[PDB]
């Protein structure tokens, strides 16, 4: 139920290096 | 990986190591689904033409690392395999079609900053994800070049491409269990899985829910970050009737 | 190259 959020990313709301290019990538 | 760059601490904790016992190697990647799977390649457990045949005792799983070769007391926790689970259908005869297995853990491993599972696809999740052009995620301490090997887990952010042409870039049969994914040439941009990645996830984070899906497995290639040539991932959603089989029969 | 992991895992 908790899976897919990190627990040093999501779940802190912080954003790691690259993440911001993949939803970059998701034009559709 | 070729050409990606080192993980972040904790950016991956879903990624597995698979281990072999003796002699005490990285045998492939692999990732965390649930406090008792892995999943990974079939093809990293079973590969008779190679004389590849693992049986649970001849291996450990190794989560939440970042260090490929230290051994990361107070970080990694080390699992042992209760049962093995090769799809039925895995091609290791042709084209390594259906390339997935499961692994289930002796004993349930405790969450942390360094461990936590990714989510699996629904029919949602795959359709509007899976779209050439969208990019996706992959992870491993696989060779750092064709023809050495990582200090660190590597990351590389690769887009998935249109399946003509995937097909177009090799002999081998794709079929619909498989989707390709790399820049073509002189995009400006190169990147790839490589030996000792395979296993590994392919992950894609939700717009819609911020959650990281899995939506392949790194399953081959022909060679490593060759121009006109793309990494090829087992479709994971494909093959979730098969999944969740097996986990609810024997979970 | 690796380092040993705890002889209770093998
Ligand atoms: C076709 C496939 C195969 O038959 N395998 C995989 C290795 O284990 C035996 C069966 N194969 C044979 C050797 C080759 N390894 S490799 O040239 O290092 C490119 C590894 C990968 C590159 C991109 C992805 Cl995804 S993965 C490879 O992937
Ligand atoms: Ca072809
Ligand atoms: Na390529």
């Amino acid at each position: 139920a908790d899976c897919g959020l990190r627990p040093l990313f999501e779940k802190k709301s912080l954003e790691d290096k690259t993440e911001r290019e993949l939803l970059e990538s998701y034009i559709d | 990986i070729v050409e990606g760059s080192d993980a972040e601490i904790g950016m991956s904790p879903w990624q597995v190591m698979l281990f072999r016992k003796s002699p005490q190697e990285l045998l492939c990647g692999a990732s965390l689904i649930s406090d008792r799977w892995v999943l990974t390649a079939a093809h990293c457990l079973l590969y008779p033409p190679w004389d590849k045949n693992f049986t649970e005792n001849d291996l450990l799983v190794r989560i939440g690392k970042h260090s490929r070769t230290r051994y990361e007391r107070n970080i990694e926790k080390i699992s042992m395999l209760e049962k093995i689970y090769i799809h039925p259908r895995y091609n290791w005869r042709e084209n390594l079609d259906r390339d997935i297995a499961l692994m289930k853990l002796k004993k349930p491993v405790a969450f942390s900053d360094y461990i936590h599972p990714v989510c699996l696809p629904d029919r949602e999740t795959a359709a509007s994800l899976l779209q050439a052009g969208y990019k996706g995620r992959v992870t491993g301490w696989g060779n750092l070049k064709e023809t050495g090997q990582p200090s660190v887990l590597q990351v590389v952010n690769l887009p998935i491409v249109e399946r003509p042409v995937c097909k177009d870039s090799t002999r081998i049969r794709i079929t619909d269990n498989m989707f390709c994914a790399g820049y073509k040439p002189d995009e400006g941009k190169r990147g790839d899985a490589c030996e000792g990645d395979s296993g590994g996830p392919f992950v894609m984070k939700s717009p819609f829910n911020n959650r990281w899906y899995q939506m392949g497995i790194v399953s081959w290639g022909e060679g490593c970050d060759r121009d006109g040539k793309y990494g090829f991932y087992t479709h994971v959603f494909r093959l979730k009737k098969w999944i969740q089989k097996v986990i609810d029969q024997f979970g | 190259d690796f380092e040993e992991i705890p002889e209770e895992y093998l």
